[PDB]
DNA sequence: CCATATGGTTGGGCTACGGCGAATACCC
DNA sequence: GGGTATTCGCCGTAGCCCAACCATATGG
């Protein structure tokens, strides 16, 4: 999560700030990654 | 609002009283700020614990001392014979070759800059004795430094023995010299009624004067001190100096001794000064049982060393739990020295059996029957002490056994260091080359050397 | 020099395989079909 | 091998299979003509130094081939055992040192199969074994024979 | 606060406890001169 | 490697070769007409070193 | 007045899943 | 004992601590 700050444009910096993720130490792995960590639930509506 | 003479934490400031919270108890405390705001509020019940109130100077100087030769001591073919007839004993032809070699350097007007690893044998002051009788052959004085007062005592003893019917005035000045006699000797070498001065740090500290500072005998200078080397340099206003520093500086100047200092060591240890059976190992108490069984089979004496802060005594009690047979003491120092000599005569009387010593300084005698030695913390040590222990164990023709105990194998530089300790049999220049390897590992400029040497000539 | 390339003979990669195999102290019977052990160095570093 | 065949005649199919496996081994050694006494090692080889290149970088540091320092450890082991046998030492130290020399061979061949990987002290990534030079992706097969870089090449966009 | 349980030795002592990087005014992080960024992590909430 | 060749032919395990190679158990190479404490000695049999 | 205890100075040295497998008990 | 899945396992996936030495403090 200690990511390189990107400044290709102000929008790049802003979107990089507003980016959220589901991985990390304590996140998940790509190995057992199914589709539940990939599809969009109906509760994402207006939420993500 | 008051200052304090506080005993156990330095400067104190009484700043009133503090009724503070023990968890349920309002004990009273004192507002005390100390050195760097030591904000202690001690319980007031402890009232009696409180009362109300760089080197480039010497570099260019010794560079000029290189650039200025000085006086020669011509060979004086009666003075060195006068002492030389008095030695009723053989000298090593290696050491004799080095003797007349450095005597020839005395005949040079240049500053005599010699090191010799003449350690143990047929009188190792003997080269210094005949060089000194050349030096006082022109009446010049012989400074003689030392690591310790006991070696100073022993060497001034041998000088007296050499100069019973020879008027070469030797005199000891250190901690144990009586004070009236201390300034008597100070005045006498200041008057030239003393020719040889003897002693440790006090000689560098006591204000000395030289009628003719011809000789300056330094010896095993690594433990004497590198700042003590600089104090020697302060006492070295362009004079001619002797160095029996067989155990040298750890290459902060020893590689610089290559090139300018004359590396004139002797080799070929006596075949009969045979090695001790070295056993580098981990620790196991049964091997200890076997070794002390061998030593009681020969009835000999045992060396085991302890250098850790941990209780020498409860360690000894553990040993006696293992080994109730022998009689072990504790020669941790910070003791009255009556206990020290009483332990010495107890291992002379020998009912005491295992010398639990704790320093090679505390192992500063080679008891003959001590034909084993047990070391567990040699990783946390230095090599001069190591083969001084090796040179302090075992009388000749008694095949002693060295046991070295290191379960941790996790200190790779010190690991190969102990490897290059235990490979060496005896004094066949492994003194020299082992020190070479060690200080290669220890520290690890000719450009600025000869550069500023030139401008020193310009001075 | 302006010519075609020469043609490489026994592979030097395969040579270093033989070398490490003998470093594991094993025999390799590298041969022709008629059992000649063709020392690929032809006596460069073999006694 | 006759009594292994007798076990093959014995109805115990499990011991039939075990004796069958050992029979495969001994039959392979028989037709191979190898001497099974050669599985005990005495004549340790020497790697040529181009194959173990300790070449130096600019800043003093090297291409530190881990087997070279392993070789140094083995030399110290061998000479320690040599001088220990050269003095008539007590046997426990002799046994311990022989055991340690065996560990030295074991870690040199492949570190960390028996016990932990002894790394360089002051480090925790291991000492890359000769098997590691052989086995693995960076090992000889996959690395040095299947994928490489190339000279006389180019790259641009289309 | 050194507060000895049996003595009541009361020694208040401030200690320096590290140099904590400060999120900048826009919200970034200059680290070793270089600029970092942190993408916020989602994961499943605790509970039953 | 599984199986071990010594454990294949001389019929033992990695613990047993651990004991004999790294000096924890004796294995008998000549029975010498001895006895393994009542049961006799037989070649290829492990034995502790003090009991040896 | 001396001694023994204090302390000061360097010196020198070091520290959670998947495939196969392997006991794992189990049917006649 | 010969044979059966089985069931879960394993493998794979940067700190003092004393050693001399010195002066500093003190009761018979």
């Amino acid at each position: 999560l200690s990511q390189f700050k990107d400044e290709t444009n102000p929008l790049s910096s802003l979107r990089h700030k507003r980016r959220i993720s589901a991985l990390g130490p304590g996140g998940l792995t790509r190995e057992r990654a199914g589709f539940d960590v990939r599809d969009v639930h109906r509760t994402h509506y207006g939420r993500i | 609002g008051d200052y304090l003479i506080h005993p156990e934490h330095g400067v104190g400031q009484y700043l009133g009283l503090e009724t503070r919270e023990v968890l349920g108890v309002k004990r009273d405390y004192l507002v005390l700020r100390y050195k760097g705001e030591g904000k202690l509020y001690l319980p007031v019940e402890q009232l009696p614990l409180l009362k109300r109130h760089l080197a480039g100077r010497l570099l260019v100087l010794q560079a000029k001392r290189k650039a200025t030769p000085g006086r020669a001591f011509p060979p004086l073919p009666e003075w060195d014979p006068l002492v030389e007839k008095g030695f009723p004993y053989e000298l090593t032809p290696d050491q004799k070759r080095a003797l007349e070699e450095v005597l020839r350097d005395l005949e040079s007007p240049h500053p005599m800059d010699r090191l010799v690893s003449g350690d143990v044998g047929f009188g190792k002051t003997e080269v210094a004795l005949r060089a000194a009788h050349r030096v006082v052959g022109h009446g010049a004085q012989v400074a003689f430094l030392v690591p310790t007062t006991l070696l100073a005592e022993q060497h001034g003893k041998t000088f007296r023995e050499r100069f019973q019917g020879l008027p070469v005035r030797v005199a000891v000045l250190s901690r144990f010299t009586p004070p009236k006699e201390e300034e008597a000797i100070l005045k006498g070498l200041a008057e030239g009624t003393v020719d040889i001065v003897i002693g440790t740090h006090r000689l560098l500290q006591e204000d000395v004067r030289f009628r003719d500072l011809g000789l300056l005998i330094v010896d095993e200078e690594h433990r004497f001190g590198v700042a003590q080397k600089e104090r020697i340099r302060e006492l070295k206003a362009e004079v001619d100096t002797l160095y029996l520093s067989a155990t040298p500086i750890p290459r902060t100047l020893y590689s610089a001794l290559v090139g300018l200092k004359d590396l004139s060591s002797i080799q070929t240890p006596p075949p009969g000064r045979k090695p001790i059976k070295t056993f580098l190992a981990p620790f196991d108490p049964l091997l200890v049982r076997e070794a002390i069984l061998f030593e009681l089979e020969r009835g000999g004496k045992v060396f085991y060393v302890h250098d850790r802060v941990a209780s020498i005594e409860a360690r000894r009690r553990f040993l006696e739990s293992l080994v109730p047979e022998a009689r072990i003491g504790v020669v941790h120092g910070q003791m009255p020295e009556s206990l020290i000599e009483e332990t010495m005569l107890l291992f002379a009387e020998g009912a005491y059996d295992v010398l639990l010593a704790t320093t090679i300084i505390e192992a500063g005698l080679d008891v003959p029957e001590a034909n084993t030695i047990l070391i567990e913390r040699a990783d946390r040590l230095g090599l001069a002490t190591l083969y001084q222990l090796r040179g302090r164990v075992g009388r000749r023709e008694e095949e002693a056994y060295a046991y070295l105990f290191h379960p941790p194998r996790l200190t790779e530089a010190a690991e190969k260091r102990l490897a290059a300790i235990a490979d060496l049999s005896d004094l066949g220049s492994g003194h020299l080359l082992a020190e070479r390897d060690m200080e290669i590992r220890g520290v690890g400029s000719l450009e600025v050397y000869t550069e500023l040497l030139e401008e020193a000539i310009r001075k | 020099k302006g010519e075609d390339v020469p043609e490489p003979s026994v592979p030097e990669s395969f040579r270093v395989l033989v070398k490490e195999l003998q470093a594991l102290a094993l025999d390799v019977q590298t041969l022709d079909e008629k059992d000649n052990p063709v020392d690929i160095f032809e006596g460069l570093a073999s006694k | 091998e006759k009594e292994l065949l007798e076990e093959m005649k014995h109805p115990s199919r499990a011991r039939r299979a075990k004796a069958r496996k050992r029979l495969e081994v001994v039959r392979a050694f028989l037709d191979s003509g190898n001497r099974p006494e050669w599985m005990i090692l005495e004549a340790v080889p020497v790697l040529p130094p181009d194959l173990r290149p300790m070449v130096q970088v600019d800043g003093g540091r090297f291409a530190t081939s881990d087997l070279n320092d392993l070789y140094r450890r083995l030399i110290n082991r061998n000479n320690r055992l040599k001088k220990l046998l050269a003095q008539g030492a007590p046997e426990i130290i002799i046994r311990n040192e022989k055991r340690m020399l065996q560990e030295a061979v074991d870690a040199l061949l492949d570190n960390g199969r028996r016990g932990a990987p002894v790394t360089n002290p002051g480090s925790d990534r291991p000492l890359r074994s000769l098997t590691d030079i052989l086995s693995g992706k960076q090992g000889r097969f996959r690395q040095n024979l299947l994928g490489k870089r190339v000279d006389y090449s180019g790259r641009s966009v289309i | 606060q050194l507060i000895h349980k049996d003595t009541g030795l009361i020694k208040e002592d401030e200690v320096f406890l590290g140099h904590i990087p400060l999120m900048t005014e826009d919200g970034s992080f200059i680290i070793n001169g270089a600029d970092r960024v942190i993408v916020s992590q989602i994961h499943r909430s605790p509970g039953v | 490697d599984v199986p071990s060749k010594i454990g294949t032919l001389l019929d033992l395990s990695a613990t047993e070769l651990e004991q004999v190679l790294y000096f924890s158990k004796y294995i008998v190479l000549d029975p010498k007409g001895a006895i393994l404490n009542g049961v006799p000695v037989e070649k290829r049999q492990l034995l502790t070193d003090e009991e040896y």
